[PDB]
DNA sequence: ATCTGGCCTG
DNA sequence: GGCCAGAT
């Protein structure tokens, strides 16, 4: 129905995601009613204090010296899976694309600039990415001449 | 790699599926990715672990029929019940056993209460024989077994199938209420009206 | 059949192609004793 | 309870969706509506608006396990009879049996004259529910009918299971 | 380094290995030579009647089995599936109409391949087995044509 | 700024 | 099924 319609349109907009299998989970909805209803209330946390990251309660994990630079979620999931570091970090809202025009006015920087104090050691955990490398090297060049110790 | 039966099946709404068997050397359960009931099959477990290879070594094409089906799944609960793992050498030829008797003969409640009868014995639920038999001892109370019943109950008992058979050409009542009563209600007991 | 699987398993040191090659060595009997001959060459 | 419902869906791509839903509130509250908006017919047991589905608003008849075998029939195109749709099989294990289907609610639509097919799962359980139904049918004077059992398209001999082949030879047709 | 190369050519001519697969597989056999001579002290480990090979001029079907069945195979893997069957007491194309003589029904064994099928066009007692649904699994994870042709070739019973 | 064909993950 | 290299 209009409603079918409706809901297919909406799983189709979101992310990683095909028609089809946009269709074919509709259709499993249908089939399913208990689930409906299921996940709207699952689908019912915040921006930590300190850090701005989401945490699990009032200070992300971080929180509760060494202090990591991302991009994404999936960075820190990937470090935290990999689980060999414990200092601080941090996650950027955007990366410096020149065709997209991102300007560094749009970073979330100067909370960085406050951090520096107390940190022995940073880690440019940068995307593989051309263009962000680049921007992480323009960060680190922008940082190193305040008189901060940069690695790679 | 082990070789066992196939007794339980349960679909997984992920469109897995959850398998249960048993081997002579204890029960077991398995699950598979995305092998039909009641089939001898040696089988490659990994690790619930979940199954990678699987063999066949035979069907019962016979067991189609209702009641026979019904009477196969009683069978295989029941032994999937007392399938321990000490137990299991013991139980698992009686299982193929049975399973074949009930296959083949003409009338499978014959061979079925025949190996459902030693399974309870080898399990550690002998009833207590020393004319009604409740919870598995005799008595005034309980299903009414007479006394060529309970011949027949110690000559399959004491003496082995091949002459126990003529005997036993209302043993299973006496049966399920000791299980029931050694082990609780039974899930398949429905089934039978 | 033993030999095949033997060959198989030979092989395996995936196992389809490890059969496909088995059995194209079992019905080429000229193939396979080149084969040993330049393995134990 | 949000992993386990991103888990429930048909890993990485369910958190990256779920952290993105968390960032995107309108999104979700327009999947909300959706869903409610969305919150099977009474003869057919497909999808309809309100009560009755527009071709109900009839010599065959096609026995279905699930709705979802229903639709698939019903795309495949070559059915253009009535449908009435069970509970679910008959299992033992899982106490269902003559007190847990809808054997009455079957029986006040069947006639005399009729084909049922019986599109049972290919199971020990399906293959137990299509005889048990057909011997109820044939006590009741109704036509038996079962799909082809056999081969399917594309498939190989060397992988097919050794039941498949045996029922294919003995099910062989003349040509 | 000559006599590796026949080594190479030998196992380049065999299907589905490259040239540089041959290579590679030569060059981790050269210093590897335990498994090497393992797998060479481990490789050791048709009659005109019936078309099917086996040790003697004689297969095992002739060497219990009866002429009046015969069946017609595409590949010797199918024949080695249908051994590990064992369903027809019978022995196991362009060949087949000055076979006929002997042969009081044909059973038809070949895969369902476009090959098979243009063969069967070009020699049309015969039979065929019947195109149905198989055995366990989901009916959603099936194909539309299996779905019609089930339907249509729907049997009484 | 548009568009065809090859590639990896599934 | 979905993303990228390279020509117009
Ligand atoms: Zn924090
Ligand atoms: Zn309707
Ligand atoms: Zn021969």
């Amino acid at each position: 129905p209009e409603s079918l319609l409706k809901l297919t349109r909406a799983l189709s907009r979101l992310p990683g995601i095909g028609p089809k299998t946009a269709q074919r989970l509709a259709l499993h909805l249908a089939f399913h009613k208990e689930e409906a209803e299921a996940l709207a209330e699952a689908l019912e946390v915040r921006a930590c204090r300190e850090c701005g990251n989401l945490a699990e309660g009032e200070l992300c994990p971080i929180c509760q010296s060494l202090l990591a630079v991302v991009e994404s979620v999936a960075d820190l999931y990937a470090l935290e899976r990999s689980g060999e570091f414990r200092g601080l970090y941090h996650v950027l809202g955007g990366a410096l694309n020149p065709l997209e025009g991102i300007g560094p006015k749009e970073l979330n920087l100067e909370g960085l600039f406050r951090r520096l104090e107390g940190v022995e050691e940073v880690v440019l955990a940068t995307s593989m990415t051309v263009e962000g490398e680049a921007t992480a090297l323009y960060l680190a060049e922008e940082l190193k001449k305040r008189g901060v110790r940069v690695t790679r | 790699l082990e070789e066992g039966i196939v007794v339980g099946r349960k679909p997984l709404p992920q469109g897995d599926l959850l398998l249960r068997l048993v081997t002579p050397r204890g029960s077991l359960e398995a699950v598979v990715r995305k092998l039909s009931l009641f089939h001898h099959v040696r089988f490659q477990l990994y690790a619930l672990p979940t199954l990678t290879q699987a063999e066949l070594l035979g069907r019962l094409h016979g067991l189609e029929a209702p009641r026979r089906f019904l009477l196969a799944a009683f069978l295989a609960e029941l032994a999937y019940r007392l399938a321990s793992p000490e137990a299991a050498p013991r139980i698992y030829p009686l299982l193929v056993s049975g399973l074949r008797g009930i296959a083949k003969h003409e009338d499978p409640l014959l061979p079925l209460v025949w190996a459902g009868w030693r399974v309870a014995k080898a399990g550690g639920i002998g009833p207590n024989l020393e004319l009604r038999l409740k919870r598995g001892r005799l008595g005034e109370e309980g299903v009414y077994l007479g006394r060529e019943g309970v011949e027949a109950l110690k000559a399959t008992l004491r003496l082995p199938g091949a002459q126990a058979l003529p005997h036993l050409e209302r043993l299973f009542l006496a049966l399920k209420a000791h299980a029931e009563e050694a082990l609780g209600p039974l899930r398949s007991a429905e089934a039978i009206g | 059949p033993e030999s095949l699987l033997k060959l198989t398993r030979a092989l395996s040191r995936g196992p389809k192609t490890a059969q496909r090659l088995a059995l194209h060595l079992a019905f080429h009997k000229e193939e396979a004793e080149a084969l040993a001959e330049a393995l134990e060459g």
